[PDB]
């Protein structure tokens, strides 16, 4: 009855999904078949539970999915690998040829000819769903899958849907380290086109990701896999409120009223704070004040900014695992007051808690150790103001001289529609200096 | 010596569809939607939160008459009086740059009027000097230049070359001498029938090629002067495609592709103004970008002057685009232009 | 299902691409009767890619072999893999070129090309869906400089949407081997840079000069100039038929290396390249790979890379390695050395990662550069170009067969746009 569906979009929502999804199979018992022989050990068990998977009367546990890539190169890579007989053979391909780093194509030239077969699936299965609570988009800004199609996708699904949540998961760029030169474009374009469709944007940064595994998990050569089973433990922990039970319960359509002051600032950061080796996990308490503390330092952020330089404006912390509310309220009164963290005169409260009984989950191979406590931060604050405007001035640079823009014309589109999508963000800009200026009387 | 570029606004009245829901729905507050221009004076400009100069404007009820007389003046005399002149339209689809610059047999446009008075003034000035004229007429399409007098001749043996002093000449183009004006507008109609179009959507008017008339006028003595009053000179009438966003076509064929290539040229014109109106970024222009600002190269800034049309649209939907134009056309007021004499025979 | 069609024109191309088929058969593990004896799956997953399927467990190559004289052909087809490749793409004339571009691209050229298209339309009809063309040639000749230009032309108006390449050995700036090299260079590039969309210029000293200092070979025969050029040619295509952490395609890499249409001339290179005597005193790293290839030596391309300033830099790398390493990396090489990169583009490089490395190697990386150092070739031509042109020296070979002096003085004009195109952002901010 709590159920919400997942989709996935180009090679970043592809291979995070890889990582969500085998989290969820090892939490819920389920083997990479399908299968759940946990039923042997209580009869008539729910571990795994209805949220994330649908139950077919042979026993299997087919998983509520919807992957899709223009290139054939990453859904076969699944297809071939140990988890084909999961999911549903309805994986979707265009199997033609990749965006190439560009929105026109993602969105106007090639997303036309796959994007109704995406939304089939959606409807199936949302009427094989009683009641769905959101839905769940994974990509990432930069390509050009990420942000056309994304944004094509969201556009109808607003359309068809509209009251449902639509919450996502981007991988933002970072402000040194990139992988693509046309980057800047593909982001500015797409927050133009899908600021009035989502609810509630999470970011992530690969380089601040990066910097964490080198300070905390002491791994100095780490590669994407790594990432996306952080990325994992982020979702894990914030649907662990619908799956299973505890003393403090957070719907996903509570996340909206406790975190977005506004309808357009919608663009929290996650954080996560026992990211510790097993060779650190001894020596060290992991009590509730301790990983309280850790989700506000700035070197823990998941995301690159300085929460020094902005207020807090709103905050929600989902713990897991043994905690007392005693000490989430002492650990709150504690952070409240440090001078440092700052937040807005227009909310005293500023906190929501959640709490859930079940710990977290450790993947054989991992880096993670096994911690009966965690906890993981969302927080909505102005900092994030600082890192639209770096990118924003990587595109003045490069549209003053109108560089790489015969490809987006090439490919079914109009000069006119940047400098839009450069205005709309301005706006956005002075939104968020327009909403930490102290209230006077 | 040198010269000023101008620039020049039109802007259509609506249409029956947008109107009728005008009187319907909007009036009443007073899709039908507001009007965003609403022209202020003659010379400036006013739109929903911004203010512009540009010269001689034009609002929705304006004439044929008014327009010729405050665009094509410069141009004719000094065309006349060798020196070189040309006029070309810019804007997107649906913003009347067909109506204005070539019109119907019924409301003529400035084709027809400059030509007309041309013919007249050749008449008037027949008892002083002779003045002849050859003419031709091509079309841009696909990165392709075609004939629009002599279809027979292919794609493949249409191309621009220059010499050491780099001057623009088409080879095999058909140069047509004509003798009177029902013989050109013979030429002018089989011309416009032949250009290449959308019949498909309801707006069949609607163009899918650059279209490029050139006029070529030249002048002789009469009674027994030697080797005396030659005096060439060119004008040229451009009527550029529009920059349809693909948002407007959800179908997408041959097209797509014809979108594509018209929206790289007008992008290449666009770059190729910003180059010349810029002080340091004259070390090079890119001309070479596409075959329309190839051939515009000395109509821009080389040894001529020129009028830009811009048309834009009073429907509120129409925003971006409009801005879009409005800026370009500012920085192409901006670049100068230099002007000298003919050759003499001796 | 992305495939590409392969183009072999004059004795350059063809010998560059028999070493490339060679390559190519060992890395997916095909014999020269053209059966299977590989060991992986992932070799035949993507063996479309190149290769036509056929009836028993057989695999063609998809490749068209051109030139107007049968003595290479000849050559070719008694070689060891000589069988693999169809008979029927076999085309040939009787006549040379004998090195004049009008022979190539308007007097004999005209009567073969025909032959040619049905060709590619025949191989091209056949595919589910078609990635683009690439063709090997060299610009002194006349069978390539000539034909090469002239099917370019032909086929991007027959298949304008798809992408084009060119791997051209440019002419050598001190040792020539044509007495008209010049004419046949600048002729050619008068097509390509209206035409194609990724031209790969090579240059034979550069081969000679990696032969002898890196790889310390004495006698660096044609064949190890030919296998240089085949590794960079098996790598710009290594994420299109395998698996890897960050993909990347023809096109992704031509969106992200040309800003402008006229600027898509670029400088390869690969590494790791060392003698056989000094591997077991090197410790194979994404430092040392990538130290390698940004070095001004290891560039397959004459033109120095610090007299310029780079616009664009792609990095496809190969086997299995950490992307914190290879950001990192590729951030310090822009901070050094910011004096060679331009203002305007924050982030200049494009990097891609494939899991499957080389046969006997466990990690590989191919560069490619977009540098204004380029220009430099091209305004040698244009010297060696007007000291001939300026007094006729051997210009009635060419009119006899059709051009005109407009023809020569259109391309010296396009070539010297093209200079002080890259000139202006060169040194502009
Ligand atoms: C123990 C070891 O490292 O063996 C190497 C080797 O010793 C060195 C010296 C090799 C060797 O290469 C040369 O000596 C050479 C000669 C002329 C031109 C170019 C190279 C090698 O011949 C080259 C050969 O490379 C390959 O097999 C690659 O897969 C290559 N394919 C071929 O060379 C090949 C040629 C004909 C038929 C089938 C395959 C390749 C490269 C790029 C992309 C795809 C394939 C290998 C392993 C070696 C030897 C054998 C000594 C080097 O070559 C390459 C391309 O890896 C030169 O320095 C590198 C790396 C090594 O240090
Ligand atoms: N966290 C994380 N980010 C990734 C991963 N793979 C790619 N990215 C990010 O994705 C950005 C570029 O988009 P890609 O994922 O490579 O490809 P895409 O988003 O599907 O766009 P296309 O090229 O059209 O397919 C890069 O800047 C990467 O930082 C991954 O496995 N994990
Ligand atoms: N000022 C005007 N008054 C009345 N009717 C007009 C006016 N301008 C244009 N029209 C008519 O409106 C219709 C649409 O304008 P049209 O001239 O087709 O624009 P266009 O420039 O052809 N569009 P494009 O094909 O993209 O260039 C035409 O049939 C015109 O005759
Ligand atoms: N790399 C390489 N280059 C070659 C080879 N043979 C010729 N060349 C180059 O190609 C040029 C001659 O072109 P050629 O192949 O004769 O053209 P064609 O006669 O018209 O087919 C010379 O400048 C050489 O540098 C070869 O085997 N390998
Ligand atoms: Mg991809
Ligand atoms: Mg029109």
């Amino acid at each position: 009855m709590r159920e919400c569906i997942s989709i996935h979009v180009g090679q970043a929502g592809v291979q995070i999904g890889n990582a969500c999804w085998e989290l969820y199979c090892l939490e819920h018992g389920i083997q990479p078949d399908g299968q759940m022989p946990s039923d042997k050990t209580i009869g008539g068990g729910d571990d795994s539970f209805n949220t994330f998977f649908s139950e077919t009367g042979a026993g299997k546990h087919v998983p509520r999915a919807v992957f899709v890539d223009l290139e054939p190169t990453v859904i076969d890579e699944v297809r071939t690998g140990t988890y084909r007989q999961l999911f549903h053979p309805e994986q979707l391909i265009t199997g033609k040829e990749d965006a190439a780093n560009n929105y026109a194509r993602g969105h106007y030239t090639i997303g036309k000819e796959i994007i109704d077969l995406v939304l089939d699936r959606i409807r199936k299965l949302a009427d094989q769903c009683t009641g769905l609570q959101g839905f769940l988009v994974f990509h990432s800004f930069g390509g050009g899958t990420g942000s056309g199609f994304t944004s094509l996708l969201m556009e109808r699904l607003s359309v068809d849907y509209g009251k449902k949540s639509k919450l996502e998961f981007s991988i933002y760029p970072a402000p040194q380290v990139s992988t693509a030169v046309v980057e800047p474009y593909n982001s500015i374009l797409t927050t133009h086109t899908t600021l009035e469709h989502s609810d509630c944007a999470f970011m992530v940064d690969n380089e601040a990701i990066y910097d964490i595994c080198r300070r905390n998990l002491d791994i100095e050569r780490p590669t994407y896999t790594n990432l996306n089973r952080l990325i994992s433990q982020i979702v894990s922990s914030i649907t662990a409120s619908l799956r299973f039970d505890g003393a403090l319960n957070v719907d996903l359509t509570e996340f909206q009223t406790n975190l977005v002051p506004y309808p357009r600032i919608h663009f929290p950061l996650a954080t996560y704070a026992p990211v510790i080796s097993a060779e650190k996990a001894y020596h060290e308490q992991l009590s509730v004040a301790e990983i309280t503390n850790a989700c506000f330092e700035p070197a823990n952020q998941m995301v690159k900014c300085d929460p020094r330089h902005g207020k807090y404006m709103a905050c929600c912390l989902l713990y897991r695992g043994d905690v007392v509310p005693k000490d989430v309220n002492a650990a709150i009164a504690t952070i409240k007051t440090k001078r440092s963290i700052q937040f807005v005169d227009w909310c005293p409260t500023g906190f929501k808690v959640g709490i859930n009984y079940q710990p977290p989950t450790v993947v054989p191979g991992g880096d993670l150790a096994k911690v009966q406590r965690a906890v993981c931060m969302l927080s909505n604050t102005t900092a994030i103001a600082e890192a639209w405007a770096r990118l924003d001035h990587k595109f003045d640079l490069m549209y003053a001289k109108r560089a790489f823009v015969h490809w987006y014309v090439g490919e079914g589109m109009e000069e006119g529609e940047f400098s839009e999508a450069r205005e709309d963000m301005a706006a956005l800009e002075k939104d968020y200096e327009e909403v930490g200026v102290d209230s006077v009387e | 010596k040198q010269s000023s570029i101008s620039v020049a606004v039109r802007v259509r009245p609506f249409t029956e569809a947008e109107s009728n829901r005008l009187v319907k729905i909007d009036n009443d507050d007073v899709g039908g939607l507001r009007k965003i221009i609403n022209v202020v004076d003659d010379r400036m400009l006013i739109i929903a939160s911004k203010r512009f100069v540009f010269d001689r404007l034009f609002d929705e009820d304006c004439t044929q008459d008014q327009v010729y007389r405050n665009t094509t003046q410069p141009l004719l005399d000094s065309v006349l009086d060798g020196y070189n002149a040309t006029v070309f339209a810019y804007g997107a689809t649906g913003c009347g740059k067909t109506h204005t610059i070539s019109g119907t047999p019924e409301d003529p446009g400035v084709i027809f009027l400059t030509m007309k008075e041309l013919y007249n003034r050749i008449e008037e000035l027949k008892d002083t000097k002779i003045i002849d004229i050859s003419l031709s007429y091509l079309e841009i399409y696909n990165e392709t230049i075609r004939d629009l007098l002599n279809p027979m001749t292919q794609c493949k043996n249409l191309v621009i070359r220059e010499d050491a002093n780099n001057k623009i000449s088409v080879s095999n183009l058909s140069r047509h001498r004509p003798n009177s004006v029902e013989e050109v507008m013979q030429l002018i109609l089989e011309g416009n029938k032949n250009r290449t179009c959308s019949p498909t959507e309801a707006n069949a008017t609607s163009s899918r090629s650059h279209a490029v008339l050139q006029i070529n006028v030249i002048q002789k003595d009469r009674t027994g002067d030697i080797t005396e009053e030659h005096t060439f000179a060119t004008l040229s009438i451009i009527d550029l495609a529009g920059s349809e966003r693909a948002a407007a076509t959800k179908n997408r064929g041959a097209r797509l592709n014809e979108g594509a290539n018209i929206n790289k040229s007008l992008l290449a014109l666009g770059n190729c103004i910003n180059a010349l109106c810029d002080p340091r970024r004259r070390n090079h222009v890119p001309y070479r970008d596409s075959k329309l600002t190839r051939l515009l190269k000395f109509s821009l800034g080389g040894n001529c002057k020129t009028v830009m049309i811009v048309c834009v649209s009073p429907s509120s939907q129409h925003y971006d685009e409009t801005l879009n134009t409005l800026k370009y056309a500012d920085r192409a007021k901006e670049i100068k232009t230099k002007l000298i004499r003919n050759l003499e025979h001796h | 299902m992305r495939e590409i069609v392969h183009i072999q024109a004059g004795q350059c191309g063809n010998q560059i691409g028999a070493k490339f088929w060679e390559v190519i058969s060992d890395e997916h593990g095909i014999d020269p009767t053209g059966s299977y004896h590989g060991d992986s799956d992932l070799q035949l997953e993507r063996i479309n890619v190149y290769y036509n399927e056929a009836t028993g467990n057989k695999y063609v190559p998809r490749a068209i072999l051109v030139d107007l004289e049968p003595g290479t052909m000849d050559s070719v087809r008694s070689g060891p893999f000589g069988q693999i490749f169809r008979p029927d793409n076999f085309v040939f004339g009787q006549s040379g070129a004998g090195n004049n571009w009008a022979k190539g691209h308007y007097t004999e050229g005209a009567e073969l090309v025909d032959s040619v298209l049905d060709v590619v339309r025949k191989e091209s009809e056949s595919c589910d869906c078609l990635q683009g063309f690439q063709l090997t040639h060299s610009l002194g000749g006349g069978t390539g400089s000539g034909m090469g230009t002239l099917l370019i032309s032909k086929i991007r108006e027959e298949y304008p949407d798809r992408i084009m390449n060119t791997f051209s050995v440019m002419p050598s700036p001190k040792v020539s081997d044509t007495v008209v090299e010049p004419y046949n260079a600048t002729l050619s590039v008068h097509q390509l840079v209206e035409n194609t969309d990724e031209t790969y210029c090579i240059d034979n000293e550069a081969l000679y000069d990696i032969c002898f200092r890196t790889l310390k070979l004495t006698t660096p025969t044609y064949g190890d100039l030919n296998h240089l050029v085949s590794a960079t040619m098996s790598g710009v295509t290594t994420c299109l038929r395998f698996p890897g952490q960050l993909n990347a395609d023809l096109r992704k890499l031509a969106v992200n290396m040309v800003p402008f249409p006229r600027l898509h001339f670029f400088m390869p290179g690969f590494a790791p390249l060392t003698s056989r005597g000094s591997q077991q005193y090197r410790a194979l790293t994404v430092p040392e790979l990538t130290q390698q290839m940004f070095d001004s030596k290891n560039m397959m391309a004459a033109c120095d890379p610090r007299h310029g300033r780079y616009l664009t830099v792609a990095a496809i790398f190969r086997g299995r390695m950490s992307m914190k390493e290879v950001d990192e990396q590729m951030l310090n090489v822009q901070n050094k050395n910011s004096s060679y990169f331009v203002e305007w583009i924050p982030n200049n490089v494009k990097t891609a990662v494939c899991d499957i490395p080389p046969r006997g190697l466990k990690m590989s990386a191919t560069f490619i550069g977009n540098s204004t150092a380029i220009q430099e070739l091209f305004k040698r031509i244009s010297e060696q170009f007007t000291a001939m042109f300026r007094r006729k020296a051997f210009l009635h070979w060419y009119t006899g067969e059709g051009m005109d002096e407009m023809e020569f003085t259109e391309a010296e004009s396009n070539m010297n746009d093209l200079v002080s195109e890259y000139q202006q952002y060169q040194d502009a901010t």
